[PDB]
RNA sequence: CAAAAUCGAGAGGA
């Protein structure tokens, strides 16, 4: 505790039933800071808080705080022999003192969570698999991934036009820098059964909000190429080819290229065009086209073309293309409580259900997603967010915090001329008449996950095939086929449909004839 | 025919022919960027 | 509390005792009866069968 | 990266109220007070101003490509 | 020619677990970029729209088209041979709504009725007589559903909340609560409709219509129910809010008092066992009898609190609205969202002593209380204190791993059985035989 | 079997919004007026951009999109112009469109704010709104020392059913039966509910007694504008547009019946 | 060399310098560059010795 | 990729007729008008006006699919009338109501603005 | 001297902010590499 | 070879893409985007009909 | 057994009260609805059962 | 075998309870809690 | 007139 010869990270156990003392200095042990407790009192007095509060003048950092015997690193094995107060209230002499010989305290309980689970607001009102899915979907949510993205040739990148910090935000988010590189937008969500297109984890977006920039994105994709002079036998080179000299030229025109053989920034490339005209000298003469095409049906704009020399010293190139992604039917959107779902339909502003001041929603989600999942944090977030946006704050959703509960949010909400529990009367946008029920509506933070339908639609009708067994290739990239596996074959045998089965497994895949001797039966 | 680039570091135009090693002639910097084209793309402000 | 018709359960039991001894649903019992080589090679253990 | 021209929900122009909102803020008005100064009534428009994260200022640190 | 409207396509979702996982649909060409499906047909495919995907095949012949049209079409598959009950029934918003449409006091105007009758395909054309002609012409919801019901079918069911003693005393045939559905000459004489009446049970209206009428009549029956009821729910609306998750102060006090009682009894049991005053039951040691008694105490406490919560709710509560209709969720969800989350078991036992005789370092050693071993005495609306958060995480992890490790073995079993039985088939002799042509069953299924 | 006789009583008028009330008419008609205010009133708005140069930190599509959503003044011109589909001229011409320009370069070490004040229009009747003679201008982009933006864009006539940038309003607020007399909403607890601004009830009483006979009359409108059109102009253009839609439909109907 | 570590050129630089090097002030470091790809060494568990 | 152009919602494709009248063999004196490139805005007003007539036995309308741009109106009148007549009279009375309303709004504006 | 229950809820967050200013989030990677280079190579 | 290329195999004339609700289709209809249909074909035999 | 009991001569006079036309229709109905329940040969009951 | 895939009591404060990949690596990949700090190693000479 | 490899590792989606 004095920072004496024993460094801070030295675990020190004392088995007591058996009579051993064990001291560890090895590497790899995990540990966490705790507060040290006197008889029944913290050693952290307000002297220390006063000196830290001006941490930027006194340079009274955290190091001076461990150095003064106030916090202590206690690791997984020395924890077997401490008695932790959860909070300095456990210290208070209770009517029936629970333990009354505490050794340490937690600094705060909410620091038992990670970097993606620390985004979830009110995680302690959610059922646990909800929190785990959100942890896993917060890593797929398009935002701003880095401040200097304008100079990076990442292979793929997604950047969100208008990211917004949450109106309801845990205090741990301060230190994850989530307030400076945020990954989503605040929406006015309504929980309603409305026209039937938001059933089964699907949502109804608004087309007018989407024509004003809502959840729009840009998608960047970079293409490498290098001219290999590996041998005088065959060497590549950048050069605008011609219809006469190359052999392996597709019908795609080569006009967009420049004299050096590289398309210039600001050219609207379409799908199946040429971005690098690379011709390898042959042993349609003395050179074969080896041009680089785009990934099919992408239709971006050339963003920039960097040229440079690699390690060994040939020409190197990186072309970056930029495709803008407006949200549309089939795009996956999710909230911070494991509530994922594709978009089912879009309505214009005048077909959405509005309020007595014409606040139409941005998103409408089904009331059936709630009861099976038990994500109450979603509803408290909507309620707290409404209060916050009417009050001009940013609410506090930190998990274990007795100062905030539903009754207080509701009382706060009643004072801004609202029903306390968040309900409103909406009118039907198609026909104008009130809706007999009151719809629950408020501001919620959504994310836009990387899974867009334009990267998943596929279709094959007699394209290329594999070289060994003349069956279709696999993948959208290869213009591939879809596998008619063994379970489907069993299903169609149950169906009794033998002609369709023959057609799938013979005629659609690999037809072929062979001539066979009638005597030995070995292929003549 | 000229194919001007931009020296990635000193932001200096410099004109380089084919089969010529990429090397800036103000500061020796090895990375250079093509310039914006002259064709006309229309955008719908939509 | 689930329910499955009886025809299917009876068919499975009768397939599985139709030869007089207990037949296991495995490569030891299914693949050792007289199904002819090609079906056997389809199910499991192709090389040995052929 | 930069203050949206229109409120997404209602379509009210909040493009011309960002620098003003900041100036109000450094005049020691609260967020609520500044927002009632500018005439944003609905919590949608206030959501738009109060949740902005101005990143363009960062991007004006990196020096341009073409000097 | 390019694929056009009305072509027959087979439609598949993987894993392909039964013959309803491939079915023949008719094409309908639409603007955007997804395969739009109907909703009733998400039970056979076992689908939902949280990013699922599905394949589409296109038969390339008149042979294959005719075969698919005559064998694999979606109408033809409504009743399944596995368990001889319909395989697709009504689902979420349609189910909640139709439970509401059919309550005894849903009266429709004139303009509203004509709206709703615009979405009946199988409408003869003639507006029926209202149930009330003076002071105002008002139709009711049974009176419109009676137009949806096909043919002249006859059916009897009983709503889920039917007080079972009711059929004993008087009032058997005028239900005070409007349960005891009775369709009779294809006209809903009385009763509320729910899962038990339109779901995939056996003997439901969907099933009886299938057996009695064609399968085109039933196809239209599904479609009409869905469209009419969605276009009423535009008028009626459905939500779930916070206001549904709250209970009044009185019931909160009941719940807290029950919990206090239960914890006190568990303390009593513990100190008995500490005084050697507890004696084992037959077939169980002292540890096991002790644990069984404590678990029984706490389970009874959870049940009592759940009942108190369920009873506290008013009849506008939307949780209860989606529970009674069968649409989504069950009463344990209401208990946990309102009353108390209960005990978290990890492999069927309370939380284990992973530290040295401690579940965590916040408790003293040899602590067998309810809090120490993982009893969550909070609702999902009151929050969870940090230790309950950790124990709840442990329980959820058990569930996740289970879902993620069962699947391989079951898949193997499915494959193995298929290859075992595949070639048995019913012959023109009416016998059942295998490929080798030996008898397996002299008659199918005896 | 004959039309209504509505009456209009106007409660407020500014350059920001009109607060009026119709009375003695159908709900369908009232809500169709509401739908027309949003989606079928035409205004001017940039919808053709051509970036001749851009060094700024935002890509080109971003700038185009962010230019379309600047309101222009469509006060008296939009009736005179033609839809470009309807104009027989080429791509552009003074009957169908209006040309804008923007050329801005930064030289000082302190960030230049491009705004809608630097859009110079060809036609003097059509201009950005904040520019019109307080509220500052719509910040389009910021240019540090070195960047430069130069473009040339065209403004055309459309309506909000095509794209949300041609929607002239900024929120129609609509209401009827402010006290729940018709029981078109069933409050499970009518006392928790705040009273309406239009409601006429003593504070003890929560909702009005049920009135079996009445149906909606007296709809309360509150139309707020974005700046393209002054509000009363929005409403007058809306009534004209709905009436003209019905006139065209009736002409087509006469044609069809004549054919039959 | 792991980035931002004591033998990286960005060690001890102030934010203004990082921006003037086209390096993000916020990027935390802790990875390697091998042929211009970013690699991260994932921590491995093992039994105590 | 499969995004229809935004002007499909209201611009008539070439050869498509605005309105298209049918009979209805279900019952006598019924018709089915199909109107192209329209939506609830005109459907609801026409329908509500029809229900004011006492010689209209059944009026309703439906939008078959949100993602195509037509409505269908079904009107059934008494035997001494004719649903085409009823439709025309409804549109006539809607136009008169709108004209009167526009005039009265102009007068009210003149007043309030004049103070 | 003692932190009363009403100041605790920001005492703890001053402390945690000081911690994360001292260390960072990815300190463990960087520190392990510094160890390796400083000592284990030698 | 056997289970990978005789019992199951890749097949022509087949699309994949995401499913989305649609209440307005009958139970035996499916919605197909325009591009999928534009891509896949069907050999219709010419007759005087 | 089931048919012979439910379709009795006493039940049919005290419970159901059918008439002669009704009985003839009922008999035709039972015959058809029975004859449509029989397995169709060529049915693959093995894959169905599995 | 699911025994090594379960959340152990001993992860309190060290490893995060909620964040795991829910596929086939479930419970086998883990993220450090926020303040958890992994020691780097020292020399046992001065203590001894 | 069809142009565009294979093998291992990892991360994901339902
Ligand atoms: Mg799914
Ligand atoms: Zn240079
Ligand atoms: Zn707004
Ligand atoms: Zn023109």
């Amino acid at each position: 505790r004095q920072m004496d010869i024993i460094v801070s990270e030295v675990s020190m156990i004392r088995d007591i039933r058996e009579r051993e003392i064990r001291i560890y200095t090895d590497a790899g042990r995990i540990c966490r800071p705790l507060l040290i407790v006197e008889k029944q009192k913290l050693l952290l007095k307000k002297r220390h808080i006063d000196q830290l509060k001006e941490r930027e003048y006194n340079n009274y950092s955290w190091q001076d705080l461990v150095a003064s015997g106030v916090v202590e690193y206690i690791d997984t094995l020395e924890e077997e022999t401490v008695m932790l107060a959860m909070t300095p209230d456990d210290l208070q002499e209770k009517e029936v003192a629970y333990c009354s010989t505490y050794t340490h305290c937690e600094i705060h309980p909410s620091m038992i969570l990670g970097v993606c689970a620390s985004i979830i607001p009110f995680p302690d009102h959610n059922q646990s698999p909800r929190n785990t899915y959100q942890s896993a979907m917060g890593k797929q949510a398009m935002g701003v991934y880095i401040t200097n993205f304008h100079v990076r040739m990442d292979t793929l990148a997604h950047v969100l036009y208008y990211p917004q910090k949450p109106l309801v935000t845990t205090r741990s988010m301060e230190y994850l820098r989530f307030r400076e590189l945020p990954a989503g937008i605040n929406s006015i969500v309504a929980i309603a059964s409305y026209t039937g297109y938001n059933q089964e984890d699907s949502v109804i977006m608004n087309r007018s909000a989407v024509d004003r920039g809502f959840f729009r994105s840009v998608f960047y994709r970079s293409y490498k190429e290098q001219e290999s002079k590996k041998g005088f036998d065959q060497e590549e080179v950048f050069e605008k080819p011609t219809r006469e000299t190359c052999q392996g030229m597709r019908h795609a025109i080569y006009d967009k290229l420049d004299d050096d053989g590289l398309i210039a920034p600001g050219v609207r490339v379409s799908g199946d065009d040429v971005i690098i005209g690379k011709t390898v000298t042959l042993p349609r003469y003395t050179k074969r086209d080896c041009s680089t095409f785009l990934r099919t049906s992408e239709t971006g704009i050339v963003d920039q073309v960097m040229v440079t020399l690699n390690q060994e010293g040939y020409k190197f190139c990186k072309i970056r293309v930029r495709s803008v992604r407006i949200p549309q039917i089939g795009d996956k959107f999710a909230s911070r409580h494991g509530q994922k779902g594709t978009c089912g339909i879009q309505y214009r502003q005048e077909d959405m259900p509005f309020t007595c001041e014409g606040i139409t929603p941005d998103i409408i989600i089904n009331p059936h997603a709630i009861p099976s999942r038990m994500t109450i944090g979603h509803l408290i977030e909507c309620l707290q967010g409404k209060v916050s946006a009417n009050k001009g704050e940013i609410g506090d959703a930190t998990p274990f915090n007795d100062a905030v509960n539903v009754q207080k949010i509701s009382n706060l909400l009643s004072d801004y001329g609202y029903h306390l529990r968040g309900n409103e009367v909406l009118y039907n946008g198609f026909t104008g008449r009130k809706i007999t029920s009151q719809i629950f509506i408020g501001p919620t933070y959504y994310q836009r996950l990387k899974h867009m339908v334009d990267d998943k639609i596929h279709s094959r009708a007699r394209g290329p095939i594999q070289i060994l067994n003349r069956q279709p290739m696999e993948g959208r990239s290869r213009d591939g086929g879809l596998r008619f596996g063994e379970m489907e074959r069993d299903c169609q045998i149950a169906h009794g449909a033998a002609q369709f089965l023959r057609e799938r497994l013979f005629e659609a895949s690999d037809p072929y004839q062979v001539h066979v001797c009638n005597l030995c039966g070995i292929m003549a | 025919q000229p194919m001007i680039y931009i020296c990635g570091e000193c932001h200096t135009e410099n004109e380089i022919k084919s089969r010529d090693p990429i090397r800036c002639r103000e500061c020796g910097y090895r990375i250079m960027y093509k310039k914006r084209t002259k064709r006309l793309v229309v955008f719908d402000a939509r | 509390g689930s329910y499955v018709n009886y025809r299917h359960l009876a068919l499975l039991c009768d397939t599985m005792t139709c030869r007089g001894h207990l037949m296991a649903i495995t490569r030891h019992g299914v693949n050792r009866q007289d199904t002819g080589p090609l079906m056997k090679c389809s199910f499991e253990e192709t090389v040995d069968v052929l | 990266m930069i203050i949206p021209v229109r409120c997404f929900t209602c379509g009210k122009i909040v493009g011309n109220k960002w620098e003003a909102y900041l100036g109000l803020l450094q005049a020691e008005y609260t967020e609520g007070d500044a927002l009632d100064a500018l005439g944003l009534k609905r919590y949608c428009c206030r959501r738009m101003l109060l949740a902005h994260v101005d990143l363009i200022e960062k991007l004006l640190n990196y020096a341009p490509l073409e000097k | 020619r390019h694929m056009c409207d009305g072509d027959i396509v087979i439609f598949n979702r993987q894993p392909t677990l039964h013959k309803m996982s491939m079915m023949g649909h008719r094409v309908r060409i639409l603007p955007w970029s997804t395969f739009r499906l109907n909703l009733s047909v998400t039970t056979p495919y076992n689908a939902d729209f949280d990013g699922d995907e599905m394949n589409l095949h296109l038969p390339q012949s008149l042979e294959t088209r005719a075969e698919i049209q005559e064998l694999a079409m979606v109408p033809r598959m409504i009743v399944t041979p596995q368990s001889n009950r319909p395989v697709m029934g009504i689902v979420q918003d349609t189910l909640t709504a139709v439970r509401k449409f059919t309550k005894r006091d849903v009266f429709l105007e004139r303009g509203e009725v004509m709206n709703l009758l615009m979405f009946l395909s199988t409408w003869d054309g003639k507006v029926p007589q209202p149930a009330i002609l003076k002071p105002r012409p008002l139709w009711t919801g049974k009176q419109i559903f009676s137009l949806i019901i096909p043919g002249h079918i006859n059916c009897i069911r009983t709503h889920s909340t039917h007080p079972d003693d009711e059929d004993s005393g008087p009032y058997k045939h005028i239900s005070p609560g409007d349960t005891k559905v009775v369709v009779e000459n294809g006209e809903l004489i009385m009763g509320i409709l729910c899962k038990k009446s339109l779901g995939t049970s056996a003997g439901s209206l969907v099933h009886i219509s299938y057996l009695e009428m064609g399968h085109d009549i039933t196809r239209l029956f599904y479609s009409n129910i869905q469209t009419v009821i969605n276009n009423w729910l535009l008028i009626e609306g459905h939500t779930i809010g916070i206001g549904d998750s709250i209970a009044d102060s009185k019931t909160y006090q009941d719940i807290q008092n029950t919990i206090k009682k239960a914890k006190q009894d568990v303390i009593e049991v513990i100190e008995k066992a500490h005084n050697n005053e507890l004696e084992p039951t037959p077939g169980n040691t002292l540890r096991q009898t002790f644990e069984n008694q404590v678990n029984r105490i706490l389970n009874d406490a959870r049940d009592k609190t759940g009942s108190s919560a369920q009873k506290s709710l008013s009849e506008y509560n939307n949780f209860k609205s989606m529970v009674v209709s069968g649409a989504k969720g069950s009463k344990i969800n209401i208990s946990q969202v309102i009353a108390v989350v209960g005990q978290q078991n990890v492999e069927g036992k309370r939380i284990p002593f992973g530290f040295k005789h401690r579940t965590l370092p916040h408790f003293i050693k040899d602590d067998y209380g309810p809090e120490s071993r993982g009893f969550v005495e909070n609702s999902y609306l009151a929050g969870l204190t940090p230790t309950e958060f950790f124990f709840h995480a442990m329980g959820g992890r058990e569930g996740l791993i289970d879902t993620a490790v069962k699947t391989a073995e079951t898949g193997y079993i499915q494959r193995r059985l298929i290859k075992s039985m595949e070639s048995v088939m019913v012959k023109y002799d009416a016998t059942v035989r295998n490929s080798i042509n030996q008898v397996v069953q002299l008659r199918y299924g005896e | 079997p004959y039309a209504n006789q509505p009456t209009v009583r106007i409660t407020e008028l500014t350059d920001e919004n009109v607060k009026f009330i119709i009375e003695n008419t159908d709900l369908a008609v009232a809500n169709s007026i509401r739908r027309v205010f949003i989606a079928e009133v035409p205004i001017i708005a940039i919808d053709w951009v051509q970036i001749d140069a851009n060094s700024s930190v935002l890509h080109d599509e971003f700038i185009a999109h962010r230019l379309g959503l600047i309101p222009l003044t469509s006060d008296d011109i939009v009736d005179k112009l033609q839809y470009s589909r309807d104009c027989t001229c080429e791509e552009f011409c003074p009957e169908c469109s209006v040309e804008f320009t923007l050329d801005v370069r930064c030289n000082e070490d302190q960030t230049r704010h491009v705004t809608s004040r630097d859009l110079i229009s060809n036609s003097p009747r059509v201009i950005p709104v904040t520019s019109r003679n307080e509220q500052d201008d719509i910040l389009i982009v910021k240019l540090r020392k070195g960047q430069e933006l130069r473009l040339r864009a065209y403004a055309k006539k459309g309506f909000g059913k095509e794209h949300a940038k041609w929607n002239p309003t900024a929120g129609v607020a609509f209401e009827y039966d402010p006290d729940n007399a018709l029981r078109h909403t069933v409050y499970p607890k009518p006392e928790e509910w705040p009273k309406s601004e239009y409601s006429e009830l003593d504070e003890d009483e929560s909702q009005a007694p049920y009135d079996p006979n009445g149906k909606p009359e007296r709809f309360y409108y509150n139309v707020e504008s974005c700046g393209s059109l002054r509000p009363e102009t929005i409403v007058l253009s809306a009534l004209s547009g709905l009436k003209k839609k019905l006139s065209d439909l009736q002409t087509q109907l006469s044609h069809e019946i004549q054919s039959d | 060399i792991m980035l931002r570590s004591t033998y990286c050129l960005l060690n001890g630089l102030t934010d203004r310098d990082l921006c003037e090097l086209n390096e993000c002030p916020l990027d935390p470091g802790g990875y390697f560059i091998i042929n211009g790809s970013e690699k991260v060494l994932i921590a491995q568990e093992k039994m105590a010795t | 990729m499969n995004a229809p152009p935004a002007f499909e919602s209201f611009l008539l494709f070439e050869g498509e007729k605005k309105i298209t009248i049918n009979k209805d063999t279900k019952v006598p004196n019924a018709c089915l008008f199909t109107i192209n490139k329209e939506d609830h805005t005109l459907g609801n007003i026409i329908k509500s006006q029809l229900l004011k007539d006492p010689q209209v036995l059944f009026a309703g309308y439906k939008v078959p699919h949100p993602l195509e741009h037509k409505i269908i109106i079904r009107v059934q009148t008494t035997p001494d009338y004719s649903p085409q007549e009823a439709f025309t009279n409804a549109i006539t009375d809607l136009i008169s109501e709108l004209s009167l309303l526009e005039e009265r709004f102009r007068v009210a504006i003149k007043d309030k603005q004049e103070g | 001297d003692e932190i009363t229950p009403d100041l605790w809820q920001e005492a703890c967050w001053i402390v945690i902010s000081s911690y994360f200013d001292e260390k960072g989030l990815v300190r463990q990677q960087l520190d392990s590499f510094d160890e390796f280079i400083q000592m284990s190579v030698q | 070879r056997v289970r990978g290329n005789l019992m199951g195999k890749r097949v022509d004339f087949s699309a994949r893409t995401v499913i989305t609700p649609d209440p307005n289709l009958s139970i035996d209809q499916v919605g197909v985007p325009r591009s999928i249909a534009a891509n896949m074909t069907f050999a219709e035999i010419v007759t005087p009909f | 057994i089931h048919l012979r009991s439910t379709l009795c001569s006493r039940r049919m006079a005290e419970e159901f009260r059918l008439s002669g036309e009704a009985f003839d229709w009922l008999l035709g109905e039972i015959e058809s609805k029975f004859n449509q329940a029989i397995a169709h040969p060529g049915e693959m009951v093995g894959a169905l059962a599995a | 075998l699911a025994k090594p895939r379960q959340l152990h009591n001993t992860l309190w404060g060290m490893v995060c309870p909620a964040e795991t990949p829910e596929g086939h690596a479930v419970g086998l990949v883990k993220n450090l809690a926020l303040m958890a700090y992994i020691s780097v190693g020292s020399q046992p000479s001065p203590i001894l």
